[PDB]
């Protein structure tokens, strides 16, 4: 019973490295890839869904997920360190915000929370950085769509496109490469479907693949009628089927 | 927080040296305003620069901050930074002179050296200030919990290099418009890249605001780097 | 290197230890008890001609009848005379009398075992032994005149005579021959004179060495320089005829 | 086997010893000796005292706990306090709460839980002290042995500390002698002293050396020191 | 002794040696387990060894009613497989009380599972040597099975197996799934979903069962049960007239 | 309990009264109702009796820490903004301080000399003339005709005299005159000389 | 202690199993309608008063624990059984059941190989009663883990033991009487005194039978205990 | 809340964190006080890793805790200004309850218990600092310096000196100091002062600084020239054969 | 509402000769207009040579007693055993009380 910890276990090297944070990049290295595609009416997020063995249920596990109804992430490296910094991520976008002034965050300011959080982590008595990077893709009324990243440090930048783990290196050349600032939602969605088939070995199809947008408003994924403003949550799960439907005209 | 055996603060040397590899920030005090320049990390084209800040922090109306170390333990001491001159503001209905922020700050810093087992924060500091008790004010902060007050100053990568050329062009009488250009020429031969881009780059000013005698920041916009870039023979 | 409250195949708390010889390397403090009273005497030991000799506090009151001399790390003292004054004086207002120096002395030793990591004492606020020993002496109407050597390890000792600090294994020697039970209390300010003189490194006058007392009668007084010098120019005196 | 599992008590060693706790136990064997032993009406502690220097005390080593109850120690000293303070509080509680004397086998549970709890606490010590403790209770006269490891035994008669195993083998030969005893304490204080000296390279006992306690029958708690005690050597 | 195998901190190859120790003593009492998911049930079985004769077989188990509907296999020593099943009572009736439904079989998984992933990044807690099946017939989401590891993961299965022969018992199972072609075991009775279950892991393991052998604990509609040596004796014999 | 304060057009007086009275009987014919918060800044203060000072003392240890801490002494303004504050965390406590303040000083930085008017509650104006309790019930009218904003010192003195003799004839209570102080450009001074003028 | 070793094994726990197995050996029985436990009680001098330094230990009035290893660890954990007992009782009116007792037992110990400023406790404990289902006995072990038995032991002896415990179960499937089992244990702690008799040991037995006792615990004194040691001392020469 | 113990005594009775402290001390810029018949003087040098600083600004070397009593240090200067704060506050808290300014003795004594206090605490190192306090005490006329070390050690000098080249400086002042006939005059101490200096320093440029402590808080700076003044005097006059 | 305090009547009586002193008091105790007990002593010699007596509310008066002999006790054990002079009993006394100066012993206590 009690820490007895109370130090940090990130300290500076002679170097001036700090250890446990270069080793959480390295187990997002071994993750699996992940990306995301900004274009100018919405931004695309997609990864692979990795099963382990046949048996296990593909669709009960969220790799990405809906934090606020303009807002998403999808990760690289460890799953269950990922699965905590939403829940968090999720609690804090209303503690530190709705409850204050009566609507979600924007993009940058819950990214700039979550970011916090992984670093106190590098920081705080007993604890190991996250072993995770993040892609956080949303809309607000005043920056419009977004794209960030977060690595285990706690840092965090802005992307027209990247892509994050194993096939990391490759598919950001894949993406320079694709990338207009005139793109479509459509065709976003049609070149990160491109970029994850160079990740992925065996099948390749909408049960082995999560891919999530933040484009227009949903009226019909709201629930409720008759505050006709707001015609709903921008954030949409893409289903197995709308998947395989962009495959077949691949 | 320990002591080496020649008197030195082992954590803090460390995290000085962490900062050496940080992109560099300059900071250049002229006779009628305050430059803020700083240089951004080998980046790329799919980064975006539109909404992008990581290296130039507005900490209040008077006052801003120039980042070279961990930009995560930045966004944490920037914060209460903003948040005790927003207690002084309060107190006193008087804005908080540029030092006692500094002080402030730099005590914090010198807290994680003395007692509790934490580890500094990775953040060198370069504030820029304007107060009406000592005019414009330039300072340094390191992870020592160390301030001094400078008339042209830099942090992190090639400081060496950045000091011996502001000291061989720097001189009292400056305008802004000089210091400008001092800063983009000592950060053009200091670079570990080809040339210098405006995509590489964040800048900032503290003028007297063209007309009214009232103190203006200005956080230069992506095409207006690429715009002053141009004028001092860069393109 | 393990704990701050560890214990070595022998069977001794390291720290306890190592203390003990931090206090080996302290001024020499000698105590004498009589039967007309109890002297104490120190070595000031400045480390430069500049460094103004009579702000070496090194003998302290603790109460009207009980007096202070230290050896060691003598920072660490503060806040042991803080202690002994606020539990002498406390006692006062409980009681109306005066703290019996046994009682006086248990306290401070108490206080001394307040050492280790937030160990299973309660708490134990202080992370070090202290780097200091004390003699304390001083009179009750119950035992009468008192000397007492109080250890960092909590442990305390009552002596007739005791010397602390760096010339300690000779001027304890010298005070198993030189005490008698019927030392008078000059004879014994003498004595305390004579060995402070042999074991210090420097020659022994009026500015580098302190004297003081407890009488039943006058209490704790410090002897001025002036008063000293006269004691030492009566035993050089004194040794000349032997 | 011997090497990294001394460092804190929170340490098995791969024997299955706990060496703080035994290194502990040694401070005990380095203490001055003292000798305890009972009849039926009577109790008696004889602790040998020792001295620093030929001009110092023979620090004390008998602590009286309540009236009907004392104990005497070998090895730190401020332990001894620590316990025996915390024995006057247990033994205060039950007469104040209860209107009832402890009993010597009650204290001899509490003292051993709370020594064992200092041998698995993190950042915390073993005590390092030995105790011999004697009363009058209820059930009649009683001794008790305490080690530092939390291991307490009820005993007729024993010895702790420098070279207590002459005392102790004596003892146990002389038991049918003094256990009989009963209604003349002067002869249970004598066959102390004797006991006391098969753990004496040392020297004769002096006035000084020597400490007596003892409880009994219509007899509370009482220590005898110099004067009182010349008519035992 | 590098600190990196003795708390969980990151090894230069951004491992946790203590979380791979921690999914080696899930191996530990050389038990397998498997759960499959009939039409209206969910069936979990686990071999049953009790070595000592000393030993009162009846208080041997690994099968826990965690709620009135929720039913825990473990795989894993017993002192930390009881202490994850105190747990899972104590936050399967916390539940209950403050949101007035029962919680969901999948909601308890990812609980226990966010529990162990804390053991996986503070530095004075171990993980638990244990991987834990919960079993139910879920009023939202039908028969359910949920799995979480000293990792701090979890997931939903179609069926599963843990242990020792774990790969076996599961290319097994998958090699079912694969040409019956459907995601469960189309059965009414849950008596005959025991049955497929026990066949199928007599095939895996190439071994025979006795009724003291095994331990069963069936999930229907709004309760979980173990079975009794007798109720496996009489699915026993009934395996035996046709296979 | 009078407490007056006039703020002139180069200084700023206040008039405070010298009588402590217990119960039945007066204690003090001599009270300086007064602590110098720094060189150019003073407080005037009434209220409950033991509050009263412990609160202006303290103001006046914090005044000077700060001046000590930045070589600089704090304007008048900011002075009594940090006194507000002070009050109004008070105001809400478990006992309240109940007393009620004003602040005169001389703002160096601006050449203006500045009055501040607090009460108990934390309610902060600032005043030509200013008054606590009773006494402004005579006062305020009284100055709002004889008032100008362009009065040298020496009328301001004339003014308070005027003040004074009203509540002298109307008040029911023996407040054994008051102590009169200047604070301007050269900092604190007292008018040593009032009483029987 | 917080540490696993690369076989998945806890090294900690395990050097504390070794402190057990140094220890005294000490017995549990399980009867028809109760309990009995038993202990070997080394005598290391004469000095020691006979019958007067009890082993046993009542938790509540209807469960006995017996232990082997670190004195002072069994003590501690009874210390914690009873403040469990107690609590349970507070609550829930009747008297705490065995199965009910071993996990609060059980889950105590358990959380000390969970931390690395703790370590294990260094005891293996017997312990069982009778509840309102019948009698139970419980063996629990350094690292938590715990069963029910028909026969429990541990300490030096617990090998010689535990044979002669497998030969009672085996020759007497149809249920052994508290009577039985008293003398039983007693011969099997002389058995046991074999792997540790350098030196003399004094006997210790207690029961708790719902016939034979009430459902209470008890030590088995005077006549009864006599009896079982003459048993003994008859099969043994 | 960490409360591992960091100061700890070694085998021949050391407190290494303690002595390291000293370390970072004798690496500071070096400091002077000397005491005259109705004064005190202070003197502090400056580094040159860097000469582009703004001096307007930046913190200068003697500090004033009240307005009659200033503290000058030798070591880490994060570290002073917390010991500086501290001292001020006390300041101010005698001020409030003894209704007296701080004796320079009472000062000292708390600085120094301070310094002492970080020496025995868990999670806390010692102050890397050593220090020269200086002043009157209230209607006193009687001169005062003292110093503190990080051991919480504290007694008063005629005249004395810490950091770098520190050994040097007490070599010059031991030779120099009568104890006779301290320096009768602000003049005449301030030039004891400035010489003590020069054998560390170099050219006493923007290197040097000075201040003066007459009785009744009276503390005036002085000036890159009144102390020029002072180093052309000295150079050109000592320098004869 | 529950009022913590009663009266228990009785009286007391102190007086104090050149080389003796006596304390006397009633051993009737009473509530309201009935009678508790016709001997119910309420004088007690606290060892050292202290005789006490706490009269008003009994329950206050015994509380006292008890606490002042215990303390009695533990002035032995840690003065080692020095006998308490009653003006040193009389301060320890006043402390006692003191200790509840905001919810008192309602007694008048005589030593």
């Amino acid at each position: 019973m009690t820490d007895r910890y109370s130090f940090s276990l990130t300290t500076f090297s002679p170097s001036g490295k700090l250890g446990q944070i270069d080793y959480a990049l390295t187990a997002v290295k071994q993750g699996v890839t992940s990306l995301g595609i900004k274009a100018t009416n919405g931004v695309v997020i997609a990864t692979e869904k990795k099963s382990s063995s046949p048996l296990a249920m593909s669709e009960t596990l969220s790799k990405v997920s809906l934090l606020t109804p303009d807002i998403g992430a999808v990760y690289s490296g460890m799953g269950p360190d990922y699965r905590v910094l939403v829940d968090k991520s999720r609690k804090v976008a209303h503690t530190s915000y709705k409850r204050i002034y009566g609507e979600y965050p924007p993009t940058k300011l819950l990214v700039s929370e979550v970011a916090k959080i992984m670093q106190e982590a590098t920081q705080s008595g007993g604890v190991r950085p996250f072993g995770v990077s993040l892609l956080i893709a949303g809309h607000d009324e005043f920056n419009g769509f977004s794209l960030y990243q977060v690595d285990p440090s706690g840092s965090y930048f802005p992307w027209k496109a990247t892509a994050i783990g194993k096939g990391s290196v490759a598919a950001k050349t894949f993406l320079e490469k694709r990338w207009n600032d005139e793109l479509e939602l459509e065709d976003a969605i049609h070149i990160a479907l491109l970029t994850l088939k160079e990740s992925v070995e065996g099948e390749f199809n909408g049960d082995t693949i999560e891919l999530a947008i933040i484009g227009d408003e949903n009226p019909d994924l709201l629930g409720y009628t008759g505050i006709p403003t707001d015609k709903g949550p921008r954030f949409r799960k893409l289903t197995s089927q709308e998947i395989n439907d962009r495959l077949e005209a691949l | 927080t320990i002591f080496s055996p020649e008197g030195r603060l082992y954590q803090v040397e460390y995290a000085l040296e962490s900062i050496s590899h940080a992109g560099t920030a300059i900071g250049i005090m002229a006779s009628d305003g305050i430059v803020l320049a700083a240089e951004r990390k080998v980046t790329s084209t799919l980064l975006e620069q539109d909404t992008s800040t990581e290296k130039l922090y507005k900490l209040n109306d008077k006052i801003a901050v120039a980042v070279a170390g961990l930009t995560a333990d930045a966004e944490i001491l920037i914060n209460t930074a903003r948040i005790h001159a927003q207690n002084y503001l309060k107190t006193y209905n008087e804005d908080i002179p540029v030092e006692i922020l500094v002080r402030r700050l730099s005590d914090i810093k010198q807290g994680y050296t003395q007692h509790g087992g934490l580890r500094p924060f990775g953040v060198s500091f370069i504030y820029a200030g304007y107060d009406d008790r000592y005019g414009y004010q330039l300072y340094t902060s390191n992870p020592s919990g160390n301030y001094t007050g400078w008339k042209a100053i830099s942090v992190g990568a090639n400081t060496s290099a950045a000091q011996t050329l502001l000291q061989m062009d720097y001189k009292d009488d400056m305008k802004v418009d000089d210091a400008i250009e001092l800063a983009l020429k000592t950060l053009s031969k200091t670079t570990d890249s080809s040339a210098l881009t405006y995509d590489r780059l964040e800048f900032a000013t503290i003028r007297k605001g063209a007309n009214d005698g009232e103190v203006y920041q200005k956080i230069f916009k992506p095409q207006e780097i690429k715009d002053i870039l141009v004028k001092t023979g860069i393109t | 290197d393990r704990g701050v409250s560890t214990f070595s195949p022998e069977g001794r708390l390291f720290q306890v230890e190592y203390s003990l010889e931090a206090i080996k390397l302290g001024s020499t403090a000698i105590g004498i008890a009589t039967k007309e009273g109890v002297v104490l005497g120190v070595e000031k030991r400045a480390t430069s001609p500049l460094l103004e000799s009579d702000s070496i506090e090194k003998i302290v009151e603790i109460d009207r009848h009980i007096g202070c001399a230290m050896s060691g790390l003598t920072a660490d003292a503060r806040s042991m005379i803080e202690h002994a004054r606020t539990a002498a004086v406390t006692h006062n207002l409980y009681y109306d009398e005066d703290i019996n120096v046994e009682s006086l002395t248990q306290s401070v030793c108490d206080l001394a075992l307040r050492f280790g990591e937030g160990a299973s004492g309660e708490e134990r606020l202080m992370s070090r032994p202290f780097g200091v020993a004390l003699l304390i002496a001083g009179h009750d109407a119950d035992d009468g005149y008192q000397l007492f050597h109080a250890e960092p390890s909590g442990t305390f000792y009552r002596y007739n005579a005791k010397a602390i600090g760096s010339g300690s294994e000779g001027a304890q020697a010298e005070l198993l021959n030189e005490w008698h039970s019927s030392l008078t209390l000059k004879e014994a300010e003498l004595l305390v004179l004579k060995i402070l003189k042999q074991v210090m490194e420097e020659k022994l006058d009026e500015n580098n060495a302190q004297l003081s007392c407890i009488t039943k009668q006058d209490g704790f007084k410090i002897y001025d320089n002036e008063k000293t010098a006269e004691l030492i120019k009566e035993l050089k005196e004194k040794e000349a005829a032997e | 086997f011997r090497n990294n599992y001394d460092g804190d008590t929170v340490t098995f060693s791969p024997t299955g010893r706990l060496f703080q706790v035994e290194y502990a136990l040694e401070a005990i064997k380095q203490g001055s000796v003292t000798v305890g032993l009972r009849s039926n009406t009577h109790a008696v502690l004889v602790a040998l005292k020792r001295n620093a220097d030929e001009l110092s005390s023979y620090q004390k080593k008998i602590i009286k706990c309540d009236e009907h109850m004392g104990l005497s120690l070998a090895g730190l000293a401020p332990d001894a306090r620590v316990l025996s303070n915390y024995l006057r509080q247990q033994c205060n509680y039950s007469s104040l709460v209860f209107n009832r004397k402890l009993a010597v086998e009650r204290a001899g549970h509490l003292l051993c839980d709370k020594a064992q709890k200092n041998t698995q606490s993190y950042g915390g010590r073993p005590y390092g002290v030995g105790l011999l403790i004697i009363g009058y209770d209820k059930s009649g006269a009683h001794l008790l042995e305490f080690q530092p490891s939390g291991n307490v035994t009820e005993l007729y008669g024993t010895a702790i500390g420098a070279r207590s195993q002459g005392a102790k083998t004596y003892l146990e030969r002389t038991l049918d002698t003094f256990i009989k005893i009963d209604g003349n304490p002067d002869e249970l204080i004598k066959a102390g002293v004797e006991a006391i000296s098969q753990s004496l390279r040392d020297e004769s006992l002096t006035v000084d050396n020597l400490s007596i306690a003892i409880v009994g029958k219509d007899t509370p708690f009482t220590i005898y020191d110099g004067e009182a005690v010349a008519k035992y050597i | 002794a590098g600190y990196d195998r003795h708390i969980t901190i990151f090894s230069p190859e951004g491992r946790l040696y203590q979380v791979e120790y921690a999914f080696k003593a899930t191996n530990q009492t050389n038990i397998n387990s498997l759960a499959v998911r009939g039409k209206d049930c969910t069936v979990v079985i686990s071999q049953k060894k009790v070595p000592d004769k000393l030993l009162d077989p009846t208080t041997v188990s690994y099968i826990f009613c965690i709620s009135r509907t929720i039913g825990m296999v473990v795989n894993g020593p017993i002192p930390d497989a009881r202490n994850a099943a105190l747990r899972a009572k104590a936050e399967a009736a916390e539940f209950r009380y403050k949101y007035g439904y029962d919680m969901p079989c999948d909601v308890l998984a990812k609980r226990m599972a966010n529990l162990s992933q804390i053991y996986t990044q503070r530095a004075y807690m171990r993980p638990l040597g244990v991987i834990l099946t919960f079993v139910s017939v879920d009023e939202e989401l039908g028969p359910s099975i949920y799995k979480t590891d000293p990792a701090g993961y979890y997931v939903g299965y179609k069926a599963t197996a843990t242990g020792p022969k774990q790969q076996e018992i599961t290319t097994n199972l998958e090699n079912h799934f694969k040409k019956s072609k459907i995601d469960h075991i189309n059965e009414e009775s849950w008596e005959k979903v025991v049955e497929f279950a026990i066949t199928h892991m007599i095939d895996a393991l190439g071994t025979e069962f006795s009724k003291n052998d095994l331990e069963v604990g069936v999930a229907t509609k709004d309760k979980f049960f173990t079975l009794s040596a007798e109720n496996i004796e009489e699915r026993l014999v009934a395996i035996a007239e046709q296979d | 309990d009078i407490i007056l304060g006039i703020r002139v057009q180069d200084s700023v007086i206040l008039a405070s009264s010298k009588a402590v009275t217990r119960g039945i009987s007066v204690l003090k014919d001599s009270d300086d109702k007064t602590r110098q918060l720094s060189p150019h800044t003073l407080m005037s203060f009434a209220g409950e009796a033991g509050d009263t000072v412990q609160f202006a003392e303290y103001i006046q240890a914090n005044i000077q820490l700060y001046s000590i801490r930045e070589d600089y002494e704090l304007s008048p303004q900011a002075v009594s903004s940090f006194v507000r504050q002070e009050l109004a965390k008070s105001i809400r406590s478990r006992r309240p301080y109940q007393v009620n303040v004003l602040i005169g000083g001389y703002d160096k930085k601006k050449n203006k000399p500045e009055l501040y008017q607090i009460d108990y509650l934390g309610t902060k104006v600032e005043l030509p003339y200013g008054a606590h309790g009773y006494s402004g019930f005579y006062t305020f009218s009284l100055l709002d005709h004889h008032y100008r904003p362009d009065m040298t010192t020496e009328e301001g003195l004339d003014l308070l005299k005027l003040c004074v003799q009203e509540l002298e004839k109307r008040m029911p209570m023996d407040f054994k005159g008051v102590i009169v102080k200047i604070v301007d450009k050269d900092g604190i001074r007292q008018v040593d000389d009032f009483q029987a003028q | 202690n917080s540490v696993f070793s690369p076989d998945g094994r806890n090294f900690q726990v395990e050097y504390a199993v070794k402190a057990v197995e140094n220890g005294t050996t000490s017995i549990g029985i399980k009867c028809n309608d109760g309990v009995v436990f038993a202990v070997e009680k080394l005598i290391t001098s004469k000095l020691l008063v006979p019958q007067k330094n009890v082993k046993i230990q009542v938790v509540d009035r209807h469960i006995g624990c017996v232990y082997s290893g670190l004195i002072p660890d069994g003590r501690h954990l009874v210390n914690r059984g009873r403040e469990e007992a107690a609590s349970f009782k507070k609550l829930y009116k009747t008297p705490i059941p065995i199965p009910a007792f071993a996990d609060r037992l059980g889950q105590y110990v358990q959380a000390h190989t969970l931390y690395n400023s703790v370590r294990p406790f260094g005891v293996s404990t017997i312990f069982g009663g009778v509840d309102k289902n019948g009698a139970h006995l419980y063996m629990l072990e350094p690292s938590g883990s715990y069963w029910g038995y028909k026969g429990a032991a541990t300490g030096k002896g617990r090998q010689s033991a535990k044979a002669e415990l497998e030969k009672l179960v085996d020759h007497h499937p149809e249920g052994l009487s508290a009577r039985e089992a008293v003398k039983q244990a007693a011969k099997i702690i002389y058995l046991a005194h074999e792997d540790n008799k350098e030196k003399d040991f004094e006997l210790e037995i207690s029961w708790c039978s719902l016939s034979e006792t009430n459902g209470l615990h008890k030590f088995v004194k005077g006549d009864l205990l006599q009896e079982a040691i003459d048993f003994a001392q008859k099969e043994i020469n | 809340g960490y409360d591992r113990a960091l100061s700890i005594f070694s085998p021949d009775g050391h407190i290494f964190q303690v002595e390291y402290a000293l370390e970072a001390v004798k690496r500071g810029t070096c400091a002077v006080g000397v005491k005259g018949k109705n004064c005190v003087v202070l003197g502090c040098e400056r580094r040159s890793t860097l000469k582009l600083q703004d001096t307007r600004i930046t913190p200068s070397k003697v500090s004033k805790i009240d307005s009659h009593v200033v503290l000058s240090f030798s070591g880490l200067n994060a570290d002073s200004r917390i010991l500086i704060e501290k001292a001020r506050v006390e300041a101010q808290s005698h001020r409030l309850t003894l209704e007296d300014p701080v004796t320079v003795e009472y000062l000292t004594r708390y600085v120094a218990g301070v310094q002492q206090r970080y020496t025995q605490s868990g999670g806390v190192r010692p102050f890397g600092v050593s220090t020269l306090i200086a002043g009157f005490d209230p209607r006193d006329d009687e001169p005062k310096l003292y110093q503190t070390e990080p051991s919480g050690i504290y007694s008063s000098w005629s005249a004395q000196t810490i950091g770098r080249n520190s050994k040097t400086v007490r070599e010059f002042l031991e030779k120099n100091y009568d104890r006779k006939e301290p320096p009768a005059t602000v003049e005449e101490c301030v030039k004891l002062t400035v010489r003590s200096l020069l054998e560390v320093v170099q050219t006493g440029a923007k290197n040097i600084e000075i201040t003066v402590v007459k009785p009744d808080s009276d503390i005036v700076a002085l000036s890159s020239e009144e102390i020029n003044q002072y180093v052309t005097q000295i150079e050109q006059e000592k320098q004869e054969q | 509402q529950f009022n913590p305090y009663g009266d228990n009547g009785g009286t007391i009586l102190g007086i104090a000769g050149e080389d003796f002193a006596v304390l006397a008091g009633d051993t009737r105790n009473i509530t309201d207009y009935s009678i508790n007990s016709r001997y119910e002593p309420k004088v007690f010699d606290c060892g050292d040579n202290i005789v006490m007596s706490a009269n008003g509310f009994a329950a206050d008066g015994d509380a006292l007693v008890k606490r002042f002999k215990n303390s009695v006790k533990w002035y032995h054990f840690d003065h080692n055993d020095k006998k308490l002079s009653i003006n040193s009993a009389a301060r320890n006394i006043q402390h006692l009380l003191y200790g509840k100066r905001f919810f008192p012993y309602y007694v008048h206590t005589i030593i």
